[PDB]
């Protein structure tokens, strides 16, 4: 929520600069200060000083991706999904870890098939009205927003159907979050 | 550097550590021997640690130990086989030849089998300071006709009286393989129990461990037995014989043919057959062959094998073995003469 | 090679057509790499990377130049062919590229110049299709060939051709004498046997190939009437060989000339030589000849395991077996 | 840098791109209605149409107005077709790609669904470069991808692509484009240009656009950068090497002559300025085949060697057929083996010393 | 879409021609002559797979082992749907490992979990690693008196000889344009698409044998059209007309025609439609003059009435004439590559022909 | 069900057992069962000689429970063990993934280890040719000084990937091509032991038609068999052989040659209906001119393994002169340049024949 209306600027930082940015970073430095320029930024925090000369291109789309309608909340907590998540992931596909879910209303539930055998299902809980969302998407993907997602209320909202699933926290919306569903 | 012969590698081998007895030679069966020799009075010299391991062309490089105190725990000399890169070692090898000489060698007892080295590397730098300590074992064969002599000694390798008949026939037809020639002694002494050999012996079971050479085809040939060459190559078939060598083999002789023809024809046969080279054996069938292939109708011959090279060689077209037919008859031209459509 | 003077022109209106963006970022020379190019290529980049300034220059000056000249630029690239090969292999391609979605990353248009794009390989080309078609920015790619030949035509498709002939025998003669001593003849003689280029012209005085010309053709003279050609083996017999036989290629070329009644020769070299080809030897046997000089200069290269000799040899022969009547005498076709 | 026209001309409907009815027709057909494979395959030479036709296509799949034989402009997803992203779609070069590597990773994506497109739309070119295994590897989901999933296959060959493959692709073969319908749809276009078109040049072009109208685009661009603005006829005529000169038959009379050295001193010259032999010889080529014709008829030719008629005429009858023939069949042979010859202006004198031998 | 899978055969009925390769198995389904090992070859056309299916199929049911032309039970239904379980089918994609073959090895150790015979089935070997097909020799060589391995190999010639020498082979083999015609017809019969004989021979044709090929061809005609199969659509996307065309044309040459030859040299060059094919076309019909001449026998499929102007072309022409053309002809096949122009080209060959007729050349003076 | 399959044995599985490649088995027991045995050795020679059939038996006489007898020894159980893995002091420890360094250090840290029934280690290494550089640095330090008890006994079928010093360093032995006679003895013995009926001539035909391989000789006697209902039936051999042969151009070079006017396009026909390569048949046609061609310039020419076919080329060398063996030839020549361009190659190949009924 926090910034400025103050311009943004095609800063578009890479992949590792984010990375030591975001290690500036922690309660600790300084407050995280930055000249957004297109040209470059010039970044403030701890001794140092982090400047880009930007990837200056755009940065693809992120409003479209949010998915059609995610509207079922699946208020849920983010840490115990983490968990139930990541044991269905086992002796679920062993690739791409696209997990299948069919999540019970207000209970959840989950089949988790490895093609190679096994199976792994879990029950959990969502407070989750409307009906099983029924999507399954890469939960490898997942994880690691919940992990991300500093947040422990995440309700997702999802377009139950094999559609994309926003996952926000629900406790604020900051941390908002959206993969996609695996085949059809 | 001095060269030695393997036969007389205990010279340098036993008066005296030498640095790098590098067997360059090319007979297996010389390289064989003048390898084992070193290692083996090496072993016994307090350099049982032998390991062996090739300098690849690859910079390679790895137990450069040479003197560092590391050991008390396996203390030793050790020593180090080479096999060397193609021509000899290289940069980086010769970079790494080069230290050893510098160093005690110590543990690494050196021992470079191989061939000969590139002259670059003879005079690099590595191969300059061992020199001195080192040995050159000369491992390169006999000539034909240093080929008998050996034979001869070397039949009392195996004792067995061998007849010199046979080895002559062995000298020919082995003409330069002392190695096989070594093991066929060998197959036809178990064989019988006797083992003797002996001309009439060798004929009835002959080692099928040791090659009948292109020149049984070839100077069947040069006579213009236009039959008996062709009968050597029906063997030479059912032997298996990649194409390649048989054109390779009769391209050596017949363009020695050309030159030689166009010298000869005024010009005493044979000498030549060894001012340059055709076999002893052959000179006769060669000088024949001058007079009989004139080099007009011998021409035409060169173009059809070209062509079959060709045919080969590019297309590998494996009928080079019908176009071959041909050009016996084509070359020959007959004992006589009968040169005809090229194919 | 080194940047002549004859590259410059090219460069101006490139850079000024580049500058223009009318000036297609993309760019073929044509001339031999060997007629300058490569320089040519580089003092574009020179410019280009630094982003192009000035109207018009190598660029001496510039930081894009000097890291390019430090080569440190990252946009600029050299981009040699690959050394696991020596042809420009896709995947440096693929790299080169790929560095180029990441923007300039120091600065200044970033050249990517192919030093002898007539050396790239085909997953390379493949892979070059696209972006030298399609416009990254600030790319300017300067690319060099022998001669336009040396590349594939999709690809030309989206080249922004300038040409680039070699200079005229003229001055690649006096260009070509400058640097090697040896009568304008066999200046011309070879330039012309060149097909004209310079930069080719001038590597025949180089080596005893025009020794070995010489050589060659002193043989020959030898060779022709005896009707032992099986002399010249060796004179051609070379690395060179193909050269070497294309010395004398041009010389029995001369003496079909003459059997077309012309004065006209590529090898000015010595004139007497090829009269007497014409004169052993029916044209039609010459011209046959002919042909085959070439077409071993070919096999030489083109014959997997052939023996350099063996074919130099059944050649003679043949020759021989020619200049010998009631043996057939072509003429080349089918 | 600096932009192309090329693409810039590409189609957004299928006038855009001339000819290939049969595709076109095919494909605003198949478009229209139900008949959309998710197996295509436009073989056609560099965006001649093979391209072009995948567009079209493209936009009418991910049409926003569904499936249309057209690609109903405007839609989002058809406009940004031709613009970067576009999540649908995923287009690709497996040029650059040669590895099947490549080839593997491609089906896995196919899965994520988008958030908002409705055919996940896959568009290959260049598939030809890809290795065996890359091709082989496609023929799974040629036959049942997953849905929204499809194949346009644009080959320029599909002939570095197996049996099976177009056993498995409505093949729309794109045939090629006649000079004129080159020639005409630059006349067009060049002259939507400023930049004052230049006929001379236009047909200097449409001729030299080699049957693909990317090309052709191309070569455009390409003259006016280097006449720095302006397509005349000249820069044109030169650029292209062509010889508008009626060389070919002068050359071809001075065999005839047995004139020997001004053929061959002609050549050497034009080698200093690199000239085209080709064009050259095409041309020489062509007046002794009309000439022949002339013989047959001297007007049931559809010659164009009319300028020289009365020449071919002349020709024509003098020269029996035979003979006429016979030239025609040496340079023919010549200039086969013309290349062979490692200066290449050694070639073609060898091809007409071979006529010039033959007189 | 894909008409090219979904016709494929799958009973004995589906198979067209190789009854004898039915006959066969029927036969050696019946009496027990059955080895272990079959190797089917051919074509692509009648599927090296769907006689494995048919044989499969007839080799295990749930009713013991008899000849079956179609599914039973289940299993051959199943067999031949795709879906049994000793099927064990054998084939390549991005997949070209030794570890495939292995497990194949492995289940010869197994009896057949619902088969009478384990059944596994390949298609075509020669996509796989050299290690695969020797650790075939082995199993195969001496091999369970339970498992059956139906081998197909387009090419007997990929697989090794020891295996082979045991093998009973089994070749497929291409199918006629008339066939398919008469095929492609009764197909387009039950999906009720519109034909026409001549698109359908313009088809047939096209096809290579290749039933399944002569399938995908139809299916770009319906789709260039909106299911139509005309002739034009067929004969435009696949760039082909008429040997009437030609024959109308060669009938002008012969006869030396200039004008005529002319005409329909514009005639083609008209119908946007190809040079050589045209070149083809004349060869083809001089060597079946020329044949006719001989016998009163063979003549086309695209020909079922122009039978007589071939009949009359093979006799009035000197077999001289024909052999002159038929070699002008192909003459210029080759060399229309450094013609200035295949019309031209075309134009210049029939110019030759002509220049050249054994009738008579152009007007010479 | 496979019925019989004898392509299992009649390979050497005893000394005397296999009545061809005794070029080897006599010498190996004269050697072997004396003590006059190498540490190291090698094998080769094409298959069917039972290429291993001889390492495995060279061990026995090592390992057998007569001591080191070359003599046969079945009660001795060593002996029957060595000619299976069993025998502990054998180990078939393969090549085939033998081939980097680490695969053969091991192997070397078991050269440690004692014959624990038989009486020398033998390590039966076979198809060696397979191994890395680095591989053959290794192998060759248990030879150079060598350990007795291990036995490296070697097979091959390509003694070429072997360096010098390796083959310096091993005795070989070379086993060869089983002939006409050597097969069709062995199977008619062989057969006659094992209660299977051999109907003579199909030995012959079957002997004569694989020389080389005795293996080869079983296991095409196991498909005869299977079409000779369990019987080496002359009728099972012919038939067999007609399943993998035909030949169009012999029969076609005669009735080209005679003129036969519709034999030659029945023929071509024929040669369609069991298909065949129009453009290999055209070469097909072009070999058998040329070989009674030179039938005509040498009987040599014949060479002695074409004993088989000799009367035929002879015959129809003598029913021909030469010079219009080189007409046709001429013909042919170009009727293969035709088939290209030929709208059939078929038709190239029938176009091209009824040219050479014009010269008959």
């Amino acid at each position: 929520p926090i910034g400025q209306s103050l311009p943004s600027h095609s800063v578009i930082v890479p992949r590792k600069g984010v990375i030591e940015l975001m290690r500036m970073l922690d309660g600790g430095d300084n407050p995280l200060r930055v000249q957004i320029g297109s040209n470059n930024i010039r970044a403030h925090v701890g001794d140092f000083i982090f400047t880009s000369k930007l990837v200056d291109g755009r940065f693809p789309d992120y409003r479209r991706v949010l998915p059609k309608n995610p509207d079922k909340h699946l208020e849920a907590g983010c840490d115990l999904l983490k968990q139930a998540f990541a044991r269905a992931a086992i002796l679920s596909n062993e690739k791409f870890r696209g997990v299948r879910l069919y999540v019970s209303e207000n209970q959840l539930k989950i089949t988790a098939n490895n093609p190679e055998q096994e199976e792994a299902e879990e029950i959990l809980d969502v407070t989750y009205s409307g009906a099983e969302m029924e999507i399954g998407f890469n939960v490898s993907y997942v994880l690691d927003v919940l992990n991300a997602l500093k947040c422990e209320n995440v309700r997702m909202m999802l377009t139950d159907s094999v559609s994309s699933v926003q996952i926000e926290d629900a406790a604020s919306q900051s941390a908002a979050y959206v993969v996609m569903p695996m085949r059809l | 550097m001095i060269r030695l012969y393997p036969e007389q590698l205990r010279a340098q081998l036993n008066e005296g550590l030498r640095a790098a007895y590098l067997l360059l030679g090319n007979d297996p069966l010389l390289l064989q021997e003048s390898q084992d020799a070193v290692r083996q009075v090496a072993a016994a010299q307090g350099f049982e640690e032998h390991h062996t391991f090739s300098i690849d062309p690859n910079t390679d490089w790895n137990a450069i130990f040479s003197l560092c105190q590391a050991m008390s725990l396996f203390a030793s000399r050790q020593t180090l086989l080479l096999l060397l890169p193609e021509n000899g070692p290289n940069a980086a090898i010769n970079e790494q030849l080069l230290t050893l000489t510098g160093l005690l060698h110590d543990d690494l007892l050196l021992i470079v089998r191989g061939n000969k080295l590139s002259k670059a590397q003879e005079n690099a730098a590595w191969f300059t300071a061992l020199a001195n300590r080192s040995v050159q074992v000369t491992c390169q064969t006999p000539e034909q006709a240093q080929l008998p002599r050996w034979v001869a000694a070397r039949a009392k390798q195996l004792n067995l009286e061998l007849d010199d008949a046979a080895n002559q026939v062995l000298c020919y037809c082995y003409e330069g393989n002392l190695l096989a020639l070594a093991q066929a002694l060998e197959r036809l002494s178990l064989l019988w129990p006797d083992g003797k050999l002996t001309l009439p012996r060798v004929e009835q079971a002959v080692n099928d461990a040791a090659h009948f050479t292109p020149f049984h085809w070839v100077d069947a040939l040069l006579m213009g037995k236009s039959k008996r060459a062709l009968h050597i190559l029906q063997q030479l078939r059912l032997e298996g014989s990649e194409p390649v060598i048989l054109l390779r083999t009769l391209q050596r002789e017949l363009l020695l043919l050309v030159n030689l023809k166009r010298q000869s024809a005024h010009t005493p046969l044979r000498a030549l057959f060894d001012k340059h080279r055709v076999w002893q054996n052959r000179r006769g069938m060669m000088g024949e062959a001058l007079n009989r292939l004139s080099q007009t109708q011998l021409r035409q011959a060169v173009q059809l094998l070209t062509r079959t090279e060709l045919t080969l060689k590019q297309d590998y077209g494996q009928s080079v073995w019908a176009e071959l037919e041909g050009l016996s008859l084509l070359l020959c031209h007959k004992p006589l003469a009968d040169v005809f459509i090229d194919g | 090679m080194r940047w002549y003077p004859w590259l410059r022109p090219d460069f101006e209106k490139l850079v000024a057509s580049y500058q223009a963006g009318r000036g297609h970022h993309a760019l073929l020379i044509q001339a031999l790499p060997g007629m300058g190019d490569d320089a040519l290529i580089y003092a574009l980049s020179r410019y280009l990377l630094c982003q192009q300034p000035q109207g018009h220059k190598s660029c001496g000056h510039c930081r894009g130049c000097q890291l390019m000249q430090a080569g440190t630029h990252p946009d600029y690239y050299t981009l040699a062919p690959e050394k696991g090969k020596n042809t420009l292999g896709v995947d440096a391609v693929r790299e080169v590229t790929e560095k180029l979605n990441e923007h300039a990353r120091l600065g200044g248009a970033k050249v990517v110049w192919v030093t002898d794009a007539a050396l790239l390989t085909d997953a390379a080309a493949n892979a070059l299709l696209k972006t030298l078609e399609e416009p990254p920015a600030e790319t300017w790619f300067f690319l060099a060939t022998r001669e336009p030949e040396r590349l594939l035509a999709t690809l030309r498709s989206r080249c922004r051709l300038h040409y680039l002939a070699p200079p005229p025998e003229q001055y690649a003669v006096t260009w070509l004498s400058r640097e090697v001593t040896m009568s304008q003849d066999a200046l011309l003689a070879a330039l012309r046997l060149s097909a004209g280029s310079p930069g080719a012209a001038l590597a025949l005085f180089q080596g005893d190939n025009w020794q070995a010309r010489e050589t060659l053709c002193q043989a020959l003279a030898y060779s022709v009437p005896s009707g032992d050609w099986y002399s010249l083996l060796a004179a051609l017999n070379h690395e060179q060989a193909p050269a070497r036989l294309h010395w004398l290629a041009t010389l029995l070329m001369d003496a079909l000339k003459r059997h077309h009644g012309a004065a006209q020769v590529t090898n000015v070299d010595v004139p007497g030589l090829v009269a007497e080809l014409a004169n052993h030897l029916s044209p039609s046997r010459l011209q046959a000849i002919l042909g085959d000089v070439c077409h071993i200069r070919e096999q030489l290269m083109s014959v997997t395991g052939i023996n350099r000799e063996l074919l130099i040899t059944d050649l003679l022969l043949r020759i021989e077996h020619y200049l010998q009547p009631g043996v057939v005498l072509p003429v080349p076709h089918l | 840098s600096y932009q192309v026209l090329a693409r810039k001309w590409r189609p957004q409907t299928f006038a855009d791109v001339v000819g290939q009815e049969h595709v076109l027709t095919a494909l605003a057909n198949g478009l229209s209605l139900g008949r959309i494979h998710h197996a295509y395959l436009f073989s056609g030479t560099r965006g001649v149409g093979k391209t072009s036709i995948a567009r079209l296509l493209a936009k009418g799949l991910n049409c926003e107005t569904g499936i249309t034989a057209t690609p109903c402009g405007v839609c989002d997803n058809c406009r940004e077709i031709e613009q970067g992203r576009f999540v649908d779609l995923i287009e690709i070069d497996a040029a650059s790609r040669t590895k099947v590597e490549d080839t593997r990773d491609l089906l896995d994506n196919v899965q994520y669904a988008p958030a908002r497109g409705r055919f996940k739309v896959y568009l290959i070119d260049e598939v030809h470069m890809l290795s065996r295994h890359s091709f082989n590897a496609l023929l799974k989901t040629l036959e049942e991808p997953p849905e929204h999933v499809k194949f346009l296959l644009a080959t320029t060959d599909p002939q570095k692509l197996p049996v099976t493959i177009l056993s498995r692709c409505l093949q729309f073969h794109l045939k090629a484009l006649d000079v004129e319908q080159i020639r005409h749809q630059l006349e067009h276009i060049l002259n939507e240009e400023h930049i004052a078109h230049e006929p001379r040049a236009l047909q200097l072009l449409a001729r030299a656009a080699e049957g693909s109208l990317r090309d052709a685009l191309s070569l455009t661009d390409q003259a006016i950068a280097s006449g720095d603005g302006q397509v005349s006829t000249q820069a044109v005529s030169a650029m292209l090497g062509t010889l508008d000169d009626d060389q070919a038959l002068s050359l071809v009379e001075a065999m005839v002559e047995a004139n020997g050295e001004r053929v061959m001193a002609l050549i050497n010259e034009a080698a200093a300025r690199g000239i085209e032999w080709e064009a050259l010889l095409v041309e020489m080529l062509g007046l002794l085949h009309r000439i022949a014709m002339v013989q047959l008829s001297p007007a049931a030719l559809g010659n164009d060697m009319a300028a020289i008629e009365l020449r071919m005429r002349e020709l024509a009858r003098t020269i029996p057929p035979t003979d006429i023939q016979l030239y025609y069949q040496t340079l023919l042979i010549g200039r086969k083996e013309l290349p062979y010859a490692p200066d290449r202006r050694m070639g073609v004198e060898m091809t007409l010393l071979r006529a010039l031998a033959f007189h």
